[PDB]
């Protein structure tokens, strides 16, 4: 009270993440662990600005697998260079279990939230990330006692209301009661969006980068072909299909696994790649000679 | 603003004058509330039951729509009878439940000052949340015909732009900020921009917000340059969160109806 | 009514979350505004002309996701509709 007494949204920087995921990928199956750098700002705005990982162990993650050396000497490497800042928290990988704090990492935040009560734990996935999506989700206590004294409501004060869930009756009581979520934002500049966007120097210049035609006879020959059998399923779709009931007589006389659908779709993708590969050979011959 | 000034040069009629500056209008409407105050009491009986006190949410739903309810005639009713639910409140709910006293006692200017005394700064330690909350519904209660109500004000902000480090001042100088923005709301003070350009300056936690809004409150369409340029540079410069949101609203609000005017400014922002 | 209907089922009902809930009853309340006596106004019908203060009260409501207090500022479009008519020789 007198504050906006929330956890933090944590904005992830360009580099941090990655390294992160770099960092816990190599280890995989096991553990990982590390410290987040980073600057405290307004009473909700952590950004996080570099990382570094505290050496494996034989036990994985323990409150003891903490280092002082470690952590204080390489700290002292970045002093020298003017890049460290302070501990804003750490991360640490649970590639075995869905997002949420285990039974030994509470007892750690424990430990870590009173050197800094604004001390984050954020748990990376590196074994689902092979998809499209990073799995990656930011958790910080609220204590036994906080919670004896009903201040929960205080840490949900404005904010949009907005939070993430992971799996139902055991993940999920860990979560919203023993807990606090925040969502994750990422954060850049306009010099490092151009330094991801750009790709190799011939990648601008690759659509006069022509193909074997041997693959683009290949091309031609199997479009034709598979479009034949694809119009015989047509016309035995509309013989029939022509009483009552519609979603009926698509069960009936195939009209589900839309045949019509899928004829167009193949003849509209063969015809764009056909009329770039006859500009490609059309500007090469008469270019060059 | 203009046209009493020049009728009170060329000479007319105190009656006149007396309309002109809106005392009147704001009587008679609230004489019309009390005559036809009918307020449907299981509305706030059933939302009271089913949203608690104690979650900030719930509580905070109820304090918008009872305001609204009660605008414009004393109604302390619902207070006294349900003084435990309200009880329940805390951070902001509190903040709040403070600020729709300035709803529910909007007009009745006479006593608009009289009936937040209690409240406001010398009156209260108990917490921080009503010291701050009082200013905010002051200058809803004047709003429109605030020019005295600036004055209070302006005080309480050139005091607490100097430090906005600790909790009492940071949560009292929000309240004075958004109060001041509806009391010199199309005044166009320039005393109300510098005081509230120090709370800028400041990098206040939470003020910031609450500073930028109520510049573009008072400097309502007057796209003066010196003042836009000064802002939108300075939402580069904060990195707090809420300022650089704060000052993105405010440049609409201080290039109000400026058309083809503040066509340059649309262009840079987008 | 059945869109005031609506909105009590949602404010009685507690299987939905806080946001729901949150909107109706200010929705209801929005409705019963003034004890029933307001209404919003963007024009005057007095000469078909805009009001300035209305966009004002409006434009910082739409604000109250972010920060829940601004949804005060909504007053500023509520506004009496009744006829008062005035004797003109003494303003009684």
């Amino acid at each position: 009270t007198g504050r906006d007494d929330t956890k933090e949204t944590v904005y992830i920087s360009s580099i941090a993440l990655l390294k992160m995921l770099k960092h816990g990928r190599a280890g995989v199956p096991m553990e990982v662990m590390g410290l987040m750098l980073g600057e405290f700002v307004d009473d909700y705005t952590v950004n996080v600005v570099d990382v570094f990982a505290m050496p494996q162990s034989g036990t994985g993650v323990s409150v003891e697998a903490v280092d002082d050396v470690f952590q204080a000497k390489m700290m002292d490497m970045l002093k020298q260079t003017g890049r460290d800042q302070m501990v804003v928290g750490w991360y640490h990988s649970h590639p075995g279990f869905g997002c949420w704090l285990s039974s030994v990492d509470v007892n750690t935040q424990k430990s870590f939230e009173q050197l800094n009560s604004r001390a984050v734990a954020v748990v990376v996935d590196p074994i689902q990330s092979v998809k499209g999506k990073v799995v990656i989700d930011a958790f910080r206590l609220i204590d036994t006692g906080a919670l004896i004294n009903n201040l929960e409501p205080r840490q949900t004060t404005s904010n949009t209301g907005l939070l993430n869930k992971a799996n139902i009756q055991a993940l999920i009581h860990g979560l919203n009661r023993h807990y606090y979520s925040l969502n994750i934002d990422y954060h850049k500049t306009a010099k490092e969006t151009k330094m991801l966007m750009n790709l190799h120097k011939e990648q601008w210049q690759s659509g006069l980068k022509m193909y074997d035609y041997e693959e683009k006879e290949e091309s031609n020959l199997a479009a034709t072909k598979s479009m034949v059998k694809i119009a015989e399923q047509y016309s035995k779709r509309i013989e029939e299909e022509k009483e009552l009931t519609e979603e009926e007589l698509k069960t009936r006389y195939v009209g589900r696994q839309d045949p019509k659908k899928h004829l167009s779709e193949t003849a509209d993708e063969t015809l764009e790649n056909n009329i770039v590969s006859v500009l490609t050979a059309g500007v090469n011959s008469v270019a060059i000679k | 603003e203009i046209l009493v000034t020049e009728l009170t040069a060329q000479g007319y009629d105190p009656a006149l004058l007396n309309i002109l500056s809106g005392l009147p209008t704001c009587d008679y409407y609230n004489t019309f509330l009390l005559n036809n105050k009918n307020i449907d009491i299981g509305l706030l009986n059933k939302s009271k039951s089913s949203l608690d006190g104690k979650f900030s949410l719930f509580h905070t739903a109820v304090s918008v729509a009872n305001g609204f309810m009660h605008a414009g005639t004393t109604d302390n009713s619902f207070i006294k009878a349900n003084l435990p639910w309200l009880g329940k409140a805390q951070n902001w709910a509190k903040f709040t439940a403070t600020a729709s006293l300035g709803v529910i006692h909007k007009g009745n200017l006479l006593e608009g000052k009289k009936v937040m005394a209690p409240y406001l700064p010398g009156s209260r330690a108990s917490s921080r949340f009503i010291k701050g909350g009082s200013l905010y519904g002051l200058g809803l209660i004047y709003a429109g015909f605030g020019r005295d109500t600036t004055d209070y004000l302006k005080n309480i902000i050139v005091e607490n732009s100097g430090t906005s480090g600790d909790e009492d001042v940071d949560v009292l100088l929000h309240g004075a900020s958004l109060g001041i923005g509806l009391a010199a709301m199309g005044s166009a003070n320039i005393e109300v921009y510098e005081a509230l350009k120090e709370v800028l300056y400041n990098d206040s936690a939470t003020s910031g917000e609450a500073a930028a809004l109520g510049m573009g409150l008072c400097m309502l369409g007057t796209g003066k340059p010196e003042a836009i340029h000064d802002m939108f540079t300075y939402s580069q410069e904060t990195q707090h969160g809420n300022i650089t949101r704060g000052l993105a609203v405010g440049l609409a609000l201080i290039n109000y109806g400026r058309q083809e005017l503040a066509d340059d400014l649309i262009t840079k922002m987008l | 009514a059945d869109i005031n209907k609506n909105f009590l089922s949602v404010i009685t009902n507690k299987h939905q979350e806080g946001l729901a809930k949150f909107g109706a009853c200010v929705a209801q309340g929005i409705m019963n505004a003034g004890g029933r006596n307001v209404t919003i106004q963007l024009e005057n019908a007095d000469t078909g002309t805009l009001d300035t203060k209305s966009v004002v009260g409006l434009v910082m409501f739409s604000q109250f996701w972010y920060w829940f207090p601004l949804a005060h500022f909504l007053s500023l479009s509520f506004t009496p509709t009744t006829v008062i008519g005035i004797r003109g020789s003494d303003q009684a």
